[PDB]
């Protein structure tokens, strides 16, 4: 029984049972799309400037 | 009056009165009158201040 690979894994991944997952491995990155209605924007004069 | 000066608070071409410009002016008497811009750059949603 070489070691687990809760401790074995690269990146820092922690290793989880019930379901089979791993978590919190820092690698890659999340590209996001933002479809925001035109009603949040406030105008200029109604905040501080 | 005497010693006004105009900034343009908010700028904003669109199809309505969507522009704020502030007056900072100096009058020696107090008392409404009336404001105008002779040529077709800008139409002023009052008449008189």
């Amino acid at each position: 029984k070489a070691p687990s690979l809760k401790f074995t894994a690269p990146f820092g991944c922690e290793i989880y049972t019930n379901p089979i997952r791993a978590e919190n491995c820092a690698v890659g990155s999340i590209p996001l799309a933002f479809d925001i209605p035109d009603a949040l924007f406030t105008r200029v004069s109604e905040t501080p400037t | 009056l005497s010693a006004a000066e105009c900034t343009l608070n908010e700028c904003v071409y669109s199809s309505d009165f969507g522009g704020i410009a502030t007056v900072k002016y100096s009058a020696s008497k107090s008392g409404k009158c009336a404001v105008h811009v002779p040529s077709g750059t800008a139409t002023l949603k009052e008449a008189a201040v």
